[PDB]
């Protein structure tokens, strides 16, 4: 009996403690806030001959008239922002920015605080075990899409238990070649290219034949709650770019290579419900950390 | 009352689009039908005067719970004035228009297997009267149009000639049909003749004649309206206009 | 008269959906409407239709010409047994030679049963950790769906559970006695007027009287088959130990009722018959039906009132009906029932016994209101004459559990208090009908009419023709099942071998826990005395030293054309034990596994006659002595 | 093996699905808000020596003047709503109320017939069965608070296998005497006098020494979502009322001893979230039932 | 010889055939600008410390005043934009809502209701028919990327047919390898990297060697026409959404994980061209019930 | 000499300490009033328009 | 709403027959009798009428 697990959903690491309450949540909100008018208001400078509008955002999100001598790296805010993100991620990372001065930014922009009055949908497969005869090999690649590649060499057919989890509201299943797939002590159906499951129902179990390998490629659709300012082509770019920009570089941290598979493998951990909660106000605040940096030379 | 005020298609279509469901049928337990009974006469006779109970009179009577019943009620309420006693029907039906029951598919109900000969022989059809005959013959024909029978429908009239000669001409989908049709579908309406306060010895005919005078006592009260006096109070959506048509018609 | 929105819940409240839906009318010749149950009493033509069918079936299997051509072996056979005076069974007499047709036929049906109830016994103790794993196992599927599971894990040799299915594999003895056909073409009404001359006597000795003659044509017998039986003992069983005990639990009750059945016969008195009440319309607005069941093989009725969608129904006493009143006193009520009620009335043959027909009118009362008026009828009427379980699987789930619990410990029916109280019943009414005969005509004449003899069925010395099919080496095999008893005392088994052969040597083997007993016989056309046994009140026996509740008998005989087996009480009236309930038969447990144990006479040597336990034979080879 | 169970558990029977609109949940609102008024009103108006505010509210709620010699009954709203129980009760029981009298009545007062607002808490334990092996006697009394004695007679020491179903939230077992109780293949802790249990958790064993019995009291917690002017002490005694005023004797129902026990055995049954809607609706129903009969006595 | 095809070009389910005129297209185009008001109404709400804008736009869109105690779900509006997505999935479904409701609603806005005013560009990979002959071993995965893994275990080259239909615009394969590839009874280049084909052009001939694999990634363009207001991110977060909520759960029909792959689906069965008229006016309908939901949660 | 005590007797565990100064008392009597003044406006708007 | 499904296998026979009836569609399959020895009663499918499901519970 052979086990075989999903690269992202092993050992996720513990997110951070602090900055989770209602006036910490207003800052992430306020921050984003303030940095979309940054980048749209340097837009409208680049297309017009005055740095007016430039002039007026930066000074709101920075508290300080932008100069010419002076750089630009967006005031206390900017700060601000860096070191929040940094403890969100991992427990070890410290808490420098104190309370007041988060109190303090949060009022610079009038916002409701609330991270939970919407959804969205991610698309990381989780595959969180995949049980196999003696003489089988399943090897799983992917993350968005997962790819389960199977050869049977025995003597007969083998069974093999496939186990998505209890998150995942829905999972498409397709192969390279017709199979048959059904619920643990149900009767196999015939043959059949597509398959619609919910991971809820149960272990299920696939038949493959003994002839060629047989490949199943798995999709995914999970729904967080999160605010109405998310954005997930943002939150992606955030994420590459503090990865790059190392504010993720601390020690005894996994590390992941898309946003999709950071929220998934935490909500797929013993404290999973505790830990989205957190990582739902960092996607927020790598909103607002990709929009300032990408305005901001 | 009012249903049988009706003397034209229009108005008799009209008012069948307006009314819901519940009015055609009845809470009432009453009777049951096919019965021979003695009642009281006592204007004309001493003793008991026989006659025989059926869906036709006026009094509520317990009906059948299907859909057979269901039109048979609503049937008897167009030709008679009262409906039958089926409860639980559901609100999903009782709130949709007669008419939409006998013509239109997004009610739900299922139609297409009724017999026009056991429901016109139920529905005692040779004690009927001119008038009767034809508004049965309406939802008939509306029934067929909708559960696509024209074909049955008119080889049940072949059968029955008297049937044909009486059949009102209307296309149920067509509003130009109504509007040219002239047949008088009136059962209560003022009488040129003397109508006194008198007793009659049928059922059929003293209910009949209960509506008939209760009629001339609605026509003089204030419920009543006179166009020729108020037509500038009526409200524009229930005008008489001319450009005005049936829903879907 | 209902409509339902579309993309809604598909769940309802309740759980027996009716196939007509909440709006009560079914197109005609939609699917819905063909799978609707049909009514058989009151529909004219199938309940016509249905007697010429089972007039068929009993006239193929038993031929009216084939009886009356075995009347004389039989009465020379029933001599040959010599029985001391008052006890013996004289078939020239035209009245005893009906109740041993009567006897015979539902004796053999009852015989045949108990048989395959030991097969299917043997074969569940033999595959006990699969059976109690699929018991544990499932438990929300059907009981029919359980059924065939256990079926198919053990050698059942009957896979179908279907009614369809139980009548395909079904043998020739199992068919129930149609009692018009053996009462026709009989003389009735010998009048002798102060004749005491034996060539009068003679005349009067080959008659009947009437009153026999309306007993057979009410006559019907019920023997239900053990895969009828399955279901009942697997719904609510948790082991193997309790599903065999309520299986032996069921049987014993229905052993009881059939020796009840019997004896009304006997008795002289004029068994009534099941009717059903019609309204004079056919075309009624308002509709209701009346069932009053009476049947023969019981001590309890049961009238079923359905007045439009209300169903109550009553249990009777069939004893103490000394009133003008059929009915007699009410033992379990459920609701008013009105007998009254003027119409056409229709009579049928119940083919089911008291207990099933109560399971279904409990079920059908608890779905009243789920269920529509044709279906409650359907239903009731196709189980009622036609033995045919419903095909709602909601509906007959729940039967069965009813089923159960009447046969169990926590029945609301005490069946012991009935059952004795109908034995006592039925033996006044008979010493009351011999005292009053007796002073109309001479004893000579009562004895003639209503004989001592006969009594109970088993306490009746009667034959058991056996059927054999299988041969070893020229021998075939006839197998009889010694055993269980309802009465205790001494009891004779004979046998009886026709052959085509003028000399021969047959075997006959007895079975039990430990071994065989191996008499050889070559006595012909004479019964041969082979074993005598000795009940206990418990109903066990200590045969050669073991306790014993049933034994195995096997013949084998080269060439052969009948085998019968002969059993006879050395005392009349002999006293009943207490009937068997679920606790007494988990209370203690015999071995009937040796039974399917066979020899083979072609090889046998004079040393092997005799005793023999397990241990003197080897693996295989229960023939040869030295291991 | 035996199996037992609670007595109040047994066999719900199906309840109305009539008068469940959007309309008709109005109407029970608006019966609920104006038979409230009567009761206040009748302590106002004997407070201060003058029935004029009686009358303006009897008029409001049945639709005609009181006048001394007669009844007092409550005019057409007493018979809506008293028809209105009666269907809610049975599937059976006819629905003899016109469509149009549920509008008109419900036009008296601007309310929203939305019954999800709040929430009540209902304290019926579901003790759904109890499995003891042989020689071990199980008996379950009681509904607001269940008494099981078990007796183990025995040689070894038995295991009873308690099921509290999946509706409940929280079930507090107390003991005569310390016992061992833990979960389906977990480790039997120290034995203790009370357990707290969430009845998803899965089913529970209980050790039970051969000696003297063990009583275990089991006292139960279900929230269900109810509208705000839902009160439980109202619609107990509108439910004894109604039992006792003849609502419920439609035949071939189930009978119960409180609201609390027909509420939770509804919702231990098969469709028990769609029963459970149309039982919240009876129960505002038969609060505004209590407070008009009170006012008027018949 | 062996058939390898895609997994999602197997059997395209019929699409419905209601909701296809004029005064449906409109109805749609008429709650996609309504919705999107509603999410922007929220952003403006949120920074204004007012909540009148999402009022006026909730009023608009579901002709009801919001309420603080009271759920809001969207009106008529929601609950017909619903209903009709079931029905354009499948020619099964009920398809309940009425005209005269679509007609109504198609009245609050001023659209033009143009299915056919731009395109866009779809990246499902159509692989109709892989020809490989005996002793080699073809595997297919993958939608919007296909890779396609062949060994060869004889004891000559092999020549593998490729099928891409005649619906894509342009394919481009990328080999793990330099490979051979060249159209049918044509010679063969020399091996390369990268091939760009037109699938109209004709089925293509690859030369497999023997000994190592050789895996080929090929990527599809297609354009097909929709409404201006298309959003290709919007309709697949949509598309989601919608099989989540359990929309598409119809008996006999096929699921696709993305609507790249419905759309291309049922535009390579034979009456395609007018099965993608359906297809575009679903895809608008995701797209406002995408935005409707977000900013106004069940 | 046999012991039979009531269950709900054994064992008290100890309870808070915090919060118990007459600041802390103030808080719980104003939330006690705050929370039944929003219960009845909830009941109000209910039954009105606003 | 009802659907009908038949498995013929004629004992006298070298194929098989499935016909299902899906409201007011025929769909039937035409099977081998021989060779269906992995866990299936049906052979290939000699010829087709349609698309016959035979896991209809």
């Amino acid at each position: 009996a052979n086990r075989a697990t999903s690269a992202f959903l092993d050992n996720p690491h513990p997110v951070g403690v602090n900055y989770v309450d209602e006036g910490s949540r207003q800052f992430v909100a306020v921050a984003e806030l303030l940095a979309s008018k940054l980048i749209d208001s340097s837009r409208e400078s680049d297309e017009s001959n005055s740095d007016v509008p430039f002039v007026q955002a930066y000074s709101k999100f920075a508290d300080d008239n932008p100069r010419h001598l002076r750089v630009k790296t967006g005031g206390k805010m900017a700060n601000a922002l860096t070191n929040v993100i940094r403890s969100y991620y991992s427990i070890n990372a410290p808490a420098i920015v104190p309370q007041v001065e988060i109190d303090r930014l949060a009022s610079k922009a009038t916002v409701s605080g609330d991270m939970y009055n919407s959804y969205a949908i991610f698309n990381s497969v989780p595959i969180v075990e995949v049980l196999s005869p003696a003489r089988t090999t399943v090897s799983i690649v992917g993350s968005d899409r997962a790819d389960v590649t199977m050869l049977n060499t025995g003597a007969g057919a083998a069974n093999i238990t496939f186990n998505f989890g209890q998150i995942a509201e829905t999972v498409i299943l397709k192969g390279s070649v017709p199979f048959q797939l059904a619920r643990l002590n149900q009767p196999m159906p015939a043959a059949r290219f597509t398959y619609k499951l919910r991971p809820l129902d149960g272990p299920f179990i696939v038949v493959l034949p003994v002839g060629n390998p047989l490949v199943i490629s798995a999709t995914a659709a999970t729904r967080i709650q999160v605010p109405l300012a998310f954005n997930k082509a943002l939150v992606e770019s955030g994420f590459q770019t503090a990865m790059n920009d190392g504010l993720f570089d601390i020690q005894n941290v996994n590390y992941y290579s898309s946003f999709d598979e950071f929220i998934i493998s935490q909500y797929h951990a013993q404290d999973g419900i505790n830990r989205v909660s957190t990582c739902v106000i960092l996607g927020l605040a790598l909103q607002a950390y990709d929009q300032m940096r990408r305005a901001l030379p | 009352m009012d249903v049988l005020s009706k003397g034209s298609l229009k108005e008799l279509l009209a008012h069948l689009e307006k009314t819901p469901l519940e009015e055609a049928i009845s809470y009432r337990i009453g009777t049951v039908p096919y019965q021979n009974v003695l009642i009281s006469r006592n204007e004309y006779y001493n003793q008991l005067y026989p006659d025989t109970t059926s869906l036709i009179d006026g009094v509520s009577r317990e009906g059948q719970r299907n859909v057979n019943g269901l039109i048979m009620s609503i049937i008897s309420y167009v030709v008679s004035g009262s409906g039958h006693y089926i409860p639980n029907i559901g609100f999903m039906l009782l709130r949709r228009s007669i008419l939409d029951i006998l013509t239109k598919h997004d009610t739900g109900l299922v139609t297409n297997n009724l017999n026009y000969g056991i429901i016109a022989r139920n529905l005692t059809v040779s004690k009927m009267n001119c008038e009767q005959r034809k508004r049965m013959l309406i939802c008939f024909k509306l029934l067929a149009y909708k559960d696509g029978n024209q074909n049955d429908y008119e080889i049940y009239l072949n059968q029955n000639i008297p049937l044909k000669q009486i059949a009102p001409n209307f296309i149920p989908g067509d509003m130009r049909t109504v509007i040219h049709n002239q047949d008088q579908l009136a059962i209560v309406g003022i009488p040129a003749y003397r109508l006194t306060q008198s007793t009659e010895l049928s059922i059929r005919d003293d209910n009949a004649k209960s509506y008939k005078l209760g009629y001339v006592d609605w026509y003089n009260s204030n419920s009543f309206l006179r166009e020729r006096s108020e037509f500038n109070l009526i409200r524009l959506k229930d005008r008489d206009t001319k450009y005005g048509k049936l829903n879907g018609w | 008269a209902w409509v339902t929105q579309a993309y809604s819940s598909g769940l309802s409240q309740n759980s027996i959906i009716s196939l007509t839906g909440n709006d009560r009318t079914v197109a005609d010749g939609t699917f819905n409407s063909m799978i609707m149950p049909r009514a058989v009493i009151a529909n004219e033509r199938e309940h016509f239709m249905k007697t010429r069918i089972d007039k068929i079936e009993h006239d193929l299997n038993r031929s009216a010409k084939q009886e009356m051509m075995d009347r004389q072996s039989l009465a020379e056979d029933y001599n040959a047994l010599n029985l001391a005076v008052g006890q013996e069974i004289k078939l020239d007499i035209a009245t005893q030679h009906q109740l041993n047709r009567l006897g015979s036929a539902m004796y053999k049906a009852d015989h045949e049963r108990e048989t395959e109830l030991t097969d299917l016994i043997n074969r569940i103790r033999e595959n006990e950790v699969t059976v109690n794993g699929i018991l544990e196992n499932q438990k929300a599927i059907t009981a029919a769906e359980r059924a065939d599971l256990l079926l198919e894990v053990v050698a059942s040799t009957a896979k179908s559970v279907s009614a369809a299915g139980r009548a395909a594999a079904d043998g020739s003895g199992v068919v129930p006695v149609f009692g018009p056909s053996v009462a026709n073409g009989i003389k009735v009404g010998i009048d002798i007027a102060d004749s005491v001359a034996e060539a009068a006597i003679a005349v009067k000795e080959s008659g009947i009287i009437t009153q026999l003659n309306d007993v057979y044509h009410a006559f019907q017998s019920v023997h239900v088959a053990p895969n009828d039986v399955i279901k009942p003992a697997a719904v609510v069983a948790g082991t193997s130990t309790e599903l065999i005990g309520n299986l032996q639990a069921i049987y014993s009750r229905l052993r009881s009722h059939s020796d009840i059945g019997f004896k009304k016969a006997t008795v002289g008195d004029v068994i009534p018959n099941s009717y059903m009440i019609k309204p004079v319309n056919s075309t009624e607005y308002a509709s209701w039906q009346l069932y009053v069941i009476h049947p023969v093989q019981g001590s309890l009725g049961l009238v079923v009132q359905l007045m439009g969608d209300a169903l109550t129904y009553n249990v009777f006493a069939q004893y103490g009906n000394t009133s003008a009143s059929e009915f007699g006193k009410t033992v379990l009520t459920g609701g008013a029932t009105n007998t009254a009620l003027e119409g056409t009335k229709v009579k049928f043959q119940t083919k089911v016994t008291a207990q099933q027909a109560l399971a279904l009118t409990m079920a059908l009362k608890d779905a009243a209101s789920m269920l529509s008026q044709g279906e409650l009828i359907g239903y009731f009427e196709q189980y009622i004459n036609l033995a045919l379980e419903p095909d709602n699987l909601s509906l007959q789930d729940n039967m069965h559990k009813y089923h159960h619990l009447l046969t169990s410990q926590n029945s609301p029916i005490d069946w012991n208090y009935h059952d004795e109280e109908m034995h006592k019943w039925l033996d006044s009414r008979k010493t009351t009908n011999y005292d009053a005969m007796q002073k109309k005509d001479g004893t000579v004449i009562a004895d003639i009419h209503i004989p001592k003899v006969f009594n109970d069925l088993r306490n009746t010395t009667l034959h058991c023709k056996l059927e054999g099919k299988q041969t070893i080496a020229g021998y075939t095999v006839y197998e009889y099942l010694i055993g269980p008893w309802a009465h205790y005392g001494d009891i004779d088994y004979s046998v009886v071998v026709d052959t085509l052969n003028e000399e021969t040597k047959w075997y006959c083997e007895v079975i039990g826990i430990d071994g065989h007993l191996l008499i050889e016989k070559s006595v012909q056309h004479k019964p041969e005395k082979i074993l005598e046994l000795t009940v206990n009140d418990s109903g066990v026996t200590s045969f050669n030293g073991r306790n014993h509740d049933r034994l195995k008998l096997k013949v084998y005989v080269k060439d052969s054309l009948s085998v019968k087996v002969f059993r006879n009480w050395i005392g009349i009236n002999a006293p009943r034990v207490k009937t068997k309930m679920f606790n007494d038969h988990i209370g203690v447990k015999y071995d009937y596994s040796h039974f399917d144990k066979n020899i083979s006479p072609a090889h046998l040597t004079l040393t092997d006659l005799g005793w023999h336990t397990w241990d003197q034979y080897n693996a295989g080879n229960w023939t040869n002595i030295k291991p």
